[PDB]
């Protein structure tokens, strides 16, 4: 049962530099999965002396480093570019009782390199109606609007409510901001009974916005 | 290195393939699904990683790779990625993108008008909804007061859902509060080959 788990999104000016931290709660990677490129490996370490070996394209730019008394493994980039703009992942292997190997990955941290400003998230209802409804199953959700960057996170009620829930890919408004949306389909009959509330996290903003969702008629 | 098909599409059950070409000494294959991050399916080449199903396999030599679902299941809907070790040096492939193929599937429509809370803060957004269709591949029209739009409008579909093999679409259409107030009918109106005729969806006022 080892899980890798990173820092948050982060938001920096071009020229600036960023650090992306990884611990677990073989020699380790720390890939980037960003626009238009791909995936992209950076990096390896060992993850028990600091040792490293770099992808060419990264040796200038990143370094990495491990503090094996924490097992926190970290990554750095400096003088950042539009093209930095990625999600980091660190990333392990290991093999299983009877040889196999495996890998397991952080659950990414995304960077954005922008000199705009930090907008946190407009939260409204979208209100499940007879116009929403398909039979026994209502549709409502949340509609996030004006925040910058990304990532906005969107879970449900106490944040276990996952089945039934689709949230779109982020857009680009009119102004540039970003829009999201987030729709759960429920059994009509429990709009009566469960009250619905969609936590949005934005993490570069250190906002979190709790929206109750209502019916409408 | 390249690696092909970008996409395909197939029914359960069907045996899938993919290619990546090109001084090699292994070949991994990684699995993402909807948004997650990637899995390691297949390590030096051909080997299964720990619990992965028999149903995947990989071969290859030199210059040339294989990478073989033999029985696809819905669960198998992701993006594919081959990645070349030599030397110190990794890199990945460009990407396949594996989808279902299944019946099709008429989108059920819903629309939701702005929000109270929204109205107040002098913007209107309406959103409309098609829910769990196949294949992809809709036409979506806002009308305002029978006036075709363009661009107050956003839209973004999810990627294939593993429990049905359907998609679905959000589309946003943003109007400030003063031109919302001088308009009577708001309309999305959805064209798709499971529906019988196009589908109106909409609701009067403001």
């Amino acid at each position: 049962q080892v899980q890798l788990v990173q820092s948050g999104a982060e938001v920096k000016k071009p020229g600036a530099s960023v650090k992306v931290s990884c611990k677990a709660s073989h020699w380790m990677h720390w890939v980037r999965q960003a626009p238009g490129q791909g995936l992209e490996w950076i990096g390896e370490f060992n993850p028990s002396n600091g040792r490293t070996n770099y992808n060419e394209k990264f040796k200038s730019k990143a370094t990495m480093t491990v503090d094996t008394s924490t097992n926190t493994a970290y990554m750095e980039l400096s003088s950042l570019r539009s093209e930095d703009t990625a999600v980091y992942y660190c990333a392990s292997r290991d093999y299983d009782y009877d040889g196999r190997y495996f890998d397991y990955w952080g659950q990414g941290t995304l960077v954005t390199v922008s000199s705009a400003s930090t907008k946190g998230p407009s939260v409204f209802p979208l209100a499940p109606s007879s116009k929403s409804t398909s039979g026994g199953t209502a549709a409502l959700g949340c509609l996030v609007k004006d925040y910058f960057p990304e990532p906005v996170t969107v879970s449900w009620n106490s944040g276990a409510l996952t089945s039934g829930v689709h949230t779109f890919p982020a857009v680009l408004q009119s102004s540039g901001l970003y829009s999201l949306s987030s729709v759960v389909t429920v059994p009509s009959s429990s709009l009566g009974t469960q009250t619905y509330i969609c936590n949005v996290n934005h993490k570069p903003s250190n906002t979190k916005v709790d929206k109750k969702v209502e019916p409408k008629s | 290195m390249t690696q092909s098909p970008s996409s395909l599409s197939a029914s359960v059950g069907d045996r899938v393939t993919i290619t990546c070409s090109a001084s090699v000494t292994y070949m991994y294959w990684y699995q993402q699904k909807p948004g997650k991050a990637p899995k390691l399916l297949i390590y030096d080449t051909s080997n299964l990683a720990s619990g992965v199903p028999s149903r995947f396999s990989g071969s290859g030599s030199g210059t040339d790779y294989t990478f073989t679902i033999s029985s696809l299941q819905p669960e198998d809907i992701a993006t594919y990625y081959c990645q070349q070790w030599s030397s110190h040096i990794f890199t990945f492939g460009q990407g396949t993108k594996v989808e279902i193929k299944r019946t099709v599937a008429a989108p059920s429509v819903f629309i939701f008008p702005p929000s109270d809370e929204q109205l107040k803060s002098g913007t209107a957004s309406v959103v409309c909804l098609l829910n769990n269709f196949y294949p992809r591949e809709a036409k979506v029209q806002w009308k305002v007061d029978n006036a075709l739009q363009s661009g107050n409008s956003q839209e973004s579909v999810t990627e294939q859902d593993s429990k049905d093999s359907t998609y679905s679409l959000s589309s946003t259409l943003t109007l400030s509060k003063a031109d919302y107030e001088k308009h009577k009918v708001y309309a999305c109106e959805v064209t798709h080959q499971g529906l019988s005729s196009p589908v109106t969806k909409s609701f009067n006022r403001g």
